[PDB]
């Protein structure tokens, strides 16, 4: 008897149109950190185009950090079902605000950045300080009130301090209720994260700066 | 490798299968050959600077769901293929969608039978990675 | 291809370089590599460690991106993925046009050590 592909065989016919196709080593390394990120998205090649075409430094660098803080959590989540799960949303939930946002010179990527070596030092500092609120603590009025004032002080010195955020100083004194939204987004997303987690401690570590960055990615 | 007729190639490898031969329209141009199929993408053959390809699309989403298969899709290559160069497909991208090829190996192309081990043997890998990628 | 001898391309390979059974490439400051030869074909490829079979599960999209994007050294434009003692290989089916003399054989090599480094960052953890 004829063969699965002779059963199934519809027609031969031949093409002109049907044809295959024919080193910056780099480029193919910091391809690949995106790409992880990436594969979270709804489609990571529309991805990959938007922040190819983008001219935004300050957003480019929001991402490529974002990407390899994600590699990071992978890492470290990969034995939990809900660890997994949470850090899968965070990167869908990026990657849309990415495709959303579409890394113009006015962009939700950059601004939140720190952009001395003081800031730094002061976001390195509070993760590891919300890190310990939590794992002292859902969220009591007492760790809600903490978590506040450790994201408070960092939103309001971006806004105070920051060039890659392309409002006019004056302007920028009109958005204290950005502060503290943002903040209170802040909380909820490591409160929400906390309900749904020595192993643990680790995945809430490399969670934190995933989760924080993602709000700062959705404060309008 | 030189006086290689594919179209004669396909045609007996087609025959050894037994494939109703009034299926088979105008193929000798040295073009690409396309066998239409069924429910699976259609495969291509082509000739290419003395390299035989067998390849195929694999659908408009491919690349998508390969996102989430890319293990899958991983496994099934380091399986291996016999009649392939290497031993083993490869995977491209053409239209915006993933493509699963063969180099094949001059082993294969030495008559219709054998041809048409390659043949049926790409059809079965076609299956399993459209599949893999549903 | 039958008058090829692969431990004097190798040989040439390093000499045009200003250097000095499988061949073990083992230089300084470089990962060993593995030469051989099998059925007419020559193969360059290497291990890439101990944990480089769990790290393809978890990284499978990214490394398989980076595949993708090609390797004009090789076979089928296309380095290839195997396992050897455990172990993820990174392997290169070595077009004939890098099989001519050392010049072009060097250029596979470095072009070889160039996309393990490559796929040895991909597979740290």
């Amino acid at each position: 008897q004829a063969t699965n592909l002779a059963a199934n065989l519809s027609a031969v016919r031949e093409s002109a149109t049907a044809t295959l196709s024919g080193e910056d080593f780099p480029a193919l390394i910091k391809q690949a950190s995106l790409d992880a990120l990436f594969k979270c998205g709804k489609d990571a090649e529309a991805l990959k185009e938007v922040f190819t075409n983008s001219n935004n430094v300050a957003g480019k660098k929001a991402i490529m950090e974002f990407a390899g803080l994600f590699r990071s959590a992978l890492n470290a989540t990969s034995d939990s079902p809900e660890a997994k799960t949470l850090l899968m949303k965070v990167g869908a939930e990026y990657t849309a605000q990415i495709i959303k946002d579409g890394l113009k010179e006015k962009s939700a990527f950059g601004p939140w950045l720190p952009e001395t070596k003081k800031a730094e030092a002061k976001l390195e500092n509070l993760e590891k300080q919300l890190l310990d609120i939590i794992k002292n603590n859902e969220l009591s009025k007492l760790s809600t009130n903490l978590v506040m004032q450790e994201v408070m002080p960092y939103i309001a010195s971006c806004i105070e301090h920051n060039f890659g955020c392309t409002l006019d100083p004056l302007t920028r004194s009109n958005l204290t209720h950005l502060v503290d939204k943002a903040a209170a987004k802040a909380v909820e997303a490591l409160d929400m994260c906390h309900q749904k987690l020595e192993a643990r401690h680790l995945e809430m570590q490399t969670l934190i700066p995933l989760l924080l960055r993602n709000v700062f990615a959705q404060i309008p | 490798m030189q006086h290689l007729d594919i179209a004669e190639l396909v045609r007996s490898a087609l025959e050894v299968s037994g494939c109703d031969p009034s299926l088979i329209g105008g193929i000798d141009s040295h073009s690409t050959i396309v066998l239409d199929l069924f429910a699976l993408p259609s495969i291509c053959i082509s000739v290419k600077d003395d390299d035989v390809w067998i390849w195929a699309q694999l659908g408009a989403d491919s690349m998508v769901v390969l996102q989430q298969r890319a293990y899958e899709i991983l496994m099934t290559i380091m399986e291996g293929c016999h009649f392939a160069r290497g031993g083993q497909l490869l995977l491209g991208e053409q239209n915006g969608e993933l493509t699963l090829k063969a180099l094949v190996h001059p082993d294969f192309l030495s008559d219709g039978e054998k041809f048409s081990t390659a043949l049926n043997g790409f059809y079965n890998y076609l299956e399993v990675f459209s599949r893999s990628l549903m």
